[PDB]
């Protein structure tokens, strides 16, 4: 899951 | 090299305030009203609250209240990912160890930083731009009363250590660089960063606080104790969340929650 903080730490 | 050990402690420093919209010193300073601003909006009742929606904000009050906390949480999360990236050698580590480091360290992080927007009779919320009272917040109907009264009784107890924002911010690298989180892939590296950041944290406490030996030491047990009144908030977190119908936890917070074992 985490879905949300692979965004952030991707963005 | 105690130079490039000042310039790490430096580098943090000036990525915490890129980051970090409201200081602790920004903080004071509005408290203190050195600042000539519009002093904050004080919240005292569910009276104030609802003359002061337009101030803070760009069901019944205590669920109001626990909602907007949430809100503030999602936020500060994004702010502390955007600070985490800016730790030497963090967007290197394994993308699923960042995670991990995120979702047990932003709320130990939350604490830590709560404290600096709080002192005896409140916390500042919106930027400064409100002032909500300690002894309102405490009130409120239980399970939500006790939800909050916590996070200031950590901030009394660890605003008598009176760090600064420069040491705040390598207090919090150390934090999110923690080896020992459930689920790590790829713990040395992680250490070797940690290990790093708290010579970095040491060196910084002993020329800030040249009168407190104690200091370090006294840091390194505040990060247990977070851990302790961490589990305590997610336990408490539990009962809220299956005994008050109409509680909906914003989709971060599940993720951040979600099998926190
Ligand atoms: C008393 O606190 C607040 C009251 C409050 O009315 C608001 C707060 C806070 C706030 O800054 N929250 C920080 C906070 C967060 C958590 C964490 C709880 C959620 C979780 O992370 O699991 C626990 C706390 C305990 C004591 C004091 C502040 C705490 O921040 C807010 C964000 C919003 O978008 C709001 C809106 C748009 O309705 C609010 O309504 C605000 C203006």
């Amino acid at each position: 899951r985490h879905k949300i903080l692979h965004r952030l730490l991707q963005e | 090299e105690s130079a490039d050990l000042r310039a790490l402690a430096k580098h943090l420093y000036d990525s915490y305030i890129k980051s970090f919209p409201l200081t602790k010193a920004k903080a004071r300073a509005i408290l203190t009203g050195k600042t000539t601003d519009k002093s904050p909006f004080v919240i005292y009742d569910m009276n104030s609250l609802m003359m002061g929606e337009d101030k803070i904000k760009f069901k019944e009050v205590a669920i109001r209240i626990f909602q907007g906390c949430q809100f503030r949480s999602v936020e500060a999360v994004q702010e502390i990912t955007e600070y985490a990236k800016s730790i030497p050698g963090f967007v290197n580590l394994d993308l699923n160890d960042q995670v991990t480091l995120l979702k047990y360290g932003v709320h130990e992080i939350i604490y830590t930083m709560l404290a600096s927007l709080m002192n005896k009779d409140g916390v500042l919320i919106s930027e400064g731009q409100g002032f909500m009272t300690r002894e309102f917040l405490k009130s409120l109907r239980k399970p939500f009363g006790d939800f909050m009264e916590p996070k200031f009784e950590f901030a009394v107890k660890f605003n008598a250590l009176e760090l600064d924002d420069s040491d705040l911010a390598i207090f919090i690298a150390v934090i999110i660089l923690s080896g020992d989180r459930p689920g790590l892939l790829n713990v040395k590296p992680i250490e070797d960063i940690q290990d790093n950041l708290l010579q970095a944290l040491e060196l910084q406490l002993k020329l800030n606080h040249p009168e407190s030996s104690q200091l370090f030491a006294k840091l390194l047990q505040k990060m247990t104790d977070l851990r302790q009144i961490v589990t305590e908030h997610v336990q408490l977190l539990q009962v809220i969340k299956k005994t008050e119908t109409d509680m909906s936890l914003h989709p971060l917070l599940q993720e951040i929650y979600k099998d926190l074992y």
